[PDB]
């Protein structure tokens, strides 16, 4: 599976996936039955879907994401190539050596915790020069093709990522993302510098 | 004092009206159970919906007929509400044409309604059968008026072509050859075909197709034949005139014995259904 | 010839001596053991969730390792992943043959085996990155209708046969590892211990064997039965297991006991039994009649203690969670309903 | 005044 | 000259399946019985659960 | 569904398509008509599946704007009672039986013939329990071998209460006649006997006459006019 950015499908069913933008622009479910739009720019980008041709056309750094709801699926899973609850992040920058744990925190304003027990966040790394990757989805599972080092755990209006085993591998820049409800808002960049 | 035709004719009123509200009830629940996976149920789940609607209203006319022309809903309900029984039972005798064309499609040509036979096409056809009263109902709504009698007190709601003898005799024509000519060739010419292709081959030969048929038949032209022939010469024929006053009085028998047919159509389909009582229990 | 009609006679009074043995140590019966147990009150289940959605005949259905999942078998070459909870259809395979009699879903969530009647068992990949469900293996040298497939491990699969035979695979090779033969009559059905070591299965001449996977050979033979077996399965704890028959009759065997436990039967009903499943706790036995509704019964003494009659056909498939929240029953009018 | 339908 | 290879396998069979141990049937009851009445206590079945607790409660949907 | 969170209305969606998948797929399998064919192997199954065409093997073929499609279940060499109600709603059976073999012994008793086995294989076959009311089409081929064994041998050792002109003529009306006795119902299932040799011209104009024939009666008894 791979996506190559409008955008373009090859190697899946686009036909079964909803799609998502990542700040959120646009959200088409498949077939689109139901299409959402950002609050800040709903009226001057509309968003289209071509299934025979495999492309989602953006009438208007932009990103692309795949994502499938049922239970125990993984959304936001492949990011591509390239009121309003508010998540905010106190640290910016810090110093590590690898060897050690790491913590980052990341906050809310209200309980995350739906009736059905998910807790929408997501926690995805960004290196230097590349796409974002998924790390943590539901705050409670791991993604897939991923190192098993990263976890995380949190409750109330409280969580945090954690890095157990550090390597020469893990420097990136970490987000925390909310998807309880539309339309999604982000964190504070927090960036790791080695 | 009630005349002699007036007693007859508001007890058969009184019994259809119960009888059809049950079994028009009862039908509609059991078409409506299955309508989403049985072509053959949308079919007369129609027939059941505007029968149990014209059926209804019965009450109305019987408070009108129990005393002298009670009519204590002013000028406004004159204009519409007789319409809407009067569009619905002429809706329900298309419905049963259809079905009878519907039938003959059935019984010849077997390799078309196999490839191309959806609930689509039965739903445009019922569509069509329903938009076709509204034709034969907007005359009736373009020409009703009140008329007050300052005498000792009375109100009387009734259509008047003024001066449009041309209009109310065209309007008559149609709605006779239409109404009556069309369904009544429809379904003996469909019915005959039918009974003498399925008497020439020993696999489909059988007994119960012709005790449907005929009675069907028979019960429609014998149940439903005095009603326009009088109602016919009652639009042709100039008020000022003493037979027009007796064609008055027959009128209400007349209408009672056409409306007895609302209350005989679904007995067939209750009576000549496979597994109703199982389906019943289903529902 | 005189060599046949010797080893003959020495069958026979090898079969005269297993009685005899067998006969031995049968010194009590269960009812009498059980016969002090205060009794359960009224089953009353009503159908929490109706799940419908089939346009053709369904045969198997098989529940999940977290009990909110699962899987049933349909005629018109579907294959449907539920969503017990929330009443959602997670996913639709086509059948390359419509003609299927089983499903079995893997204990990881991540495969499910289809067949049956065409001699090939097909195993599909759930958790698949390009996103969809496509075959992954096809198991076939059978000469007879497959009739149950059950998983082993995430690599290993059993699967019995029409032409009297079980097969044990394995998907990374597809070649069978183990043969179990010794039945005359076609087998109809097979369950695994809890500790995935034993396994048994039963034959249509009323006959049921104990197979050990590893040596790979049978063990022991349980008999009693006058028609064909339909369906088998352990009791919770591993050391017992129920059987049903064509015979308007059910028996609970044992392991260790080499006797009779316990028959399940009614006066009133003269016609066979489909499905068989136990709860948690093995004192609620569940007989899905092919009556138009099922049974449940008290296995530790034999009463009938409610009806599940909620059915307008045949019942073929029943099922119950791992913790037993609820159980799911299928039937053969293209319906499902989980009693709670 | 033709009373009644028609 | 199948006949006789098909009646010593089953001879041998009937000498292996011989060979194994039997219990009284007391025993193997009161085994039963002793792990049925120690797992009732975890049975949504055989008690009525509180509906509060019951994920497959009849809601409204 | 305001209770009903952002993941799960996309289920809710995706559950209701499924659906609307299976309905699209689940009315494209009733305009088939399906027919099952059965014999006895040897009494020319084989060549009449060649002939009428242009585990269980299934046929698809078009013939005058109508879709067939056939199960051929001969090679299963299983027990029949246990997966016979799988085939509860075919369309149209189809019988063969070769007429010649009435001389030929069974391979495996010389004293039974195979008219025999296939006179007691379609009697069990008739009188099913979940075949009430399905037609059957009864097929007689190779009748040109039949026409000469009857006369350098005579039909008397099959049939010992026979006494007739021992020719074609007589010999192949009392088999049609006895193959129809077989019948318990003559109410609702009707039999089709026909002859052909080796070359034919219409035996898929028969077997369409006789699914036409059927779609009637079914489309009849759907509307409850029948």
């Amino acid at each position: 599976v791979q996506l190559v950015e409008s955008c373009s499908a090859s190697g899946f069913a686009f036909s079964s996936f909803g799609m998502h933008w990542v700040e959120w622009v646009a959200y088409i479910s498949s077939g689109s039955g139901t299409i959402y739009y950002a609050d800040t720019v709903k009226g001057r980008f509309t968003i289209s879907r071509d299934d025979p041709k495999n492309t989602l056309f953006l009438q208007m750094m932009y990103y692309c994401v795949r994502s499938i709801y049922y239970y125990g699926s993984s959304p936001f899973d492949f990011w591509g190539q390239g009121s309003d609850i508010v998540m905010t992040q106190a640290t910016s920058s810090v110093p590590v050596t690898p060897g050690e744990s790491v913590s980052i925190s990341c906050r809310s304003s209200k309980s995350l915790l739906h009736s059905n027990g998910n807790t929408y966040l997501y926690w995805f790394l960004q290196r230097p020069g590349q796409s974002p990757q998924l790390l943590i989805y539901r705050m409670s599972n791991l993604a897939s093709g991923v190192p098993d080092r990263f976890s995380g755990s949190g409750s109330g209006t409280a969580f945090t990522l954690t890095i157990s085993r550090l390597e020469a591998e893990d420097v990136g820049v970490y987000y925390c993302m909310q998807h309880l409800e539309y339309p999604l808002t982000f964190g504070a960049g927090t960036k790791l510098e080695l | 004092t009630l005349r002699v035709p007036d007693i007859l004719a508001l007890v058969i009123f009184a019994v259809v009206f119960l009888v059809g509200v049950l079994g028009n009830a009862l039908v509609v629940w059991v078409t409506a159970f299955e309508a989403k996976r049985t072509i053959n149920a949308i079919w007369f789940l129609n027939l059941a919906v505007a029968d149990f609607l014209s059926c209804l209203a019965l009450p109305i006319l019987f408070t009108s007929i129990v005393q002298h022309h009670h009519w204590p809903f002013g000028g406004a309900a004159c204009s519409i509400l007789p319409s809407l029984i009067l569009l619905n039972m002429y809706a329900s005798i298309l419905l049963l044409a259809t079905i009878s064309a519907d039938r003959f499609l059935l019984v010849f040509k077997p390799i078309w309604c196999q490839n191309f036979r959806g609930a689509g096409l039965a739903w445009i056809a019922c569509a069509v059968a329903w938009g076709l009263a509204l034709l034969l109902t907007i005359p009736s709504f373009l020409y009703r008026v009140v008329r007050e009698e300052y005498f000792p007190p009375k109100v009387l709601c009734g259509v008047d072509y003024s001066h449009d003898k041309r209009r109310e005799r065209a309007v008559a024509i149609v709605r006779l050859v239409l109404g009556f000519l069309w369904p009544l060739l429809t379904l003996t010419i469909c019915y005959t075909f039918i009974l003498l292709r399925t008497w020439s081959r020993r696999a489909t030969r059988s007994t119960k197709t012709l005790k449907v048929v005929v009675a069907v038949v028979a019960s429609f032209f014998i149940f439903w034949l005095p009603y326009q022939v009088t109602g016919i010469m009652m639009s042709f024929l100039e008020p000022s005139s003493p037979t027009f006053l007796l064609l008055k009085k027959l009128d209400s028998l007349c209408v009672s014995f056409a409306y007895i047919n609302c209350c005989i159509n679904p007995i067939i389909y209750v009576v000549a259904g496979q597994g109703f009582q199982g389906r019943l229990r289903k529902s | 010839g005189s060599e046949l009609d010797q080893l003959r006679q020495e069958a026979e009074q090898l079969k005269n001596q297993i009685r005899d043995a067998r006969k031995a140590c049968a010194d009590a019966t269960l009812s009498q053991i059980t016969n002090n147990i205060d009794p359960v009150g009224r089953i009353q289940m009503r159908t929490r969730r109706t799940l419908r959605g089939h346009l053709a005949k369904i045969y198997a259905m098989h529940w999940g390792t977290d009990s909110r999942l699962l899987v049933s078998a349909s005629q018109d070459g579907k294959l449907i992943i539920w969503d017990s909870y929330t009443t959602n259809k997670v996913h639709a395979i086509p059948l390359r043959s419509s003609w299927v009699m089983t499903c079995a879903y893997a204990p990881s969530g991540n495969y499910v085996a289809c067949g049956g009647l065409d001699n090939i068992c097909s195993i599909y990949n759930l958790k698949t990155r390009e996103g969809n469900v496509r075959v992954s293996r096809e198991l076939a040298g059978h000469t007879g209708y497959l009739s149950c497939c059950r998983f082993l491990d995430d690599n290993q699969i059993v699967t019995s046969s029409g032409d009297t035979t079980c097969a044990l695979w394995d998907i990374e090779t597809g070649q069978q590892t183990t043969t179990f033969t010794g039945h005359t009559g076609d087998v109809m059905s097979l369950s695994l211990a809890p500790d995935t070591r034993l396994f048994v299965s039963g034959a249509c001449d009323a006959s049921a064997k104990l197979w050990d996977v590893r040596e790979g050979m049978c063990r022991q033979t349980f008999t009693g039965h006058e028609s064909d077996i339909n369906a088998i399965c352990f009791f919770p704890n591993g050391n017992a297991f129920a059987t049903g028959s064509d015979d308007a009759t059910c028996r609970l065997f044992d392991l260790r006991a080499d006797q009779e436990l316990m028959t399940y039967s009614h006066d009133n009903i003269i016609c066979g039994i489909t499905s068989v499943s136990f709860s948690k706790s093995g004192r609620l036995l569940l007989a899905g009649y092919d009556d138009f509704n099922c049974n449940v019964w008290d296995a530790l003494k034999a009463d009938r203690a409610g009806v599940l009659a909620g059915h307008d056909n045949r019942v073929s498939c029943l099922g119950v969670t791992d913790d037993g929240m609820a159980v799911a029953t299928g039937s053969w009018d293209s319906f499902l309903k989980i009693w709670n | 005044f033709k009373p009644x339908a028609x | 000259t199948a006949s006789i290879a098909q009646a010593r396998k089953l001879v041998e069979q009937l000498k292996m399946e011989a060979n194994i141990d039997r219990i009284k049937v007391s025993k193997a009851a009161a085994d039963l019985m002793a792990y049925c009445e120690a797992h009732a206590k975890e049975d949504p079945l055989l008690t009525p659960v509180p509906a509060s607790e019951n994920p497959f409660r009849e809601k409204k949907f | 569904g305001c209770t009903l969170s952002a993941e799960d209305k996309a289920a809710v969606e995706r559950s209701k398509m499924i659906d609307r998948n299976l309905r699209e797929d689940g009315e494209k399998a009733a305009r088939e008509v399906k027919l099952l064919l059965l014999g006895a192997g040897e009494s020319g199954k084989s060549t009449i599946v060649k002939q009428m065409k242009i585990g269980i093997v299934e046929t698809h073929f078009t013939f005058k704007d109508l879709h067939f499609k056939m199960f051929d279940v001969g090679g299963q060499r299983s027990e029949r009672k246990k997966w016979i109600h799988c085939f509860e709603g075919v369309t149209a059976i189809i019988f063969c039986v070769a007429l010649s073999d009435y001389d030929l012994v069974l391979a495996e008793d010389e004293e039974m013939n195979r008219m025999h086995e296939s006179m007691k294989l379609f009697d069990s076959i008739c009188n099913n329990k979940w075949f009430t009311d399905t037609s059957i089409i009864l097929f007689l081929n190779k009748k040109d071998l039949f026409e000469e064994k009857i006369k350098k041998s005579p039909l008397t050792i099959c049939y010992p209460e026979y006494a007739g002109s021992n020719t074609y003529e007589e010999a192949a009306a009392y088999i049609q006649c006895q193959f129809e006795d077989l019948n318990k119902r003559k109410d609702t299932k009707e039999i089709y006997t026909h002859f052909t040799c080796a070359t034919d011209t219409k035996n898929v104009q028969f077997v369409f006459d006789a699914v036409t024939d059927v779609i009637i009666k079914n489309n009849l008894k759907d509307c409850g006019l029948f």
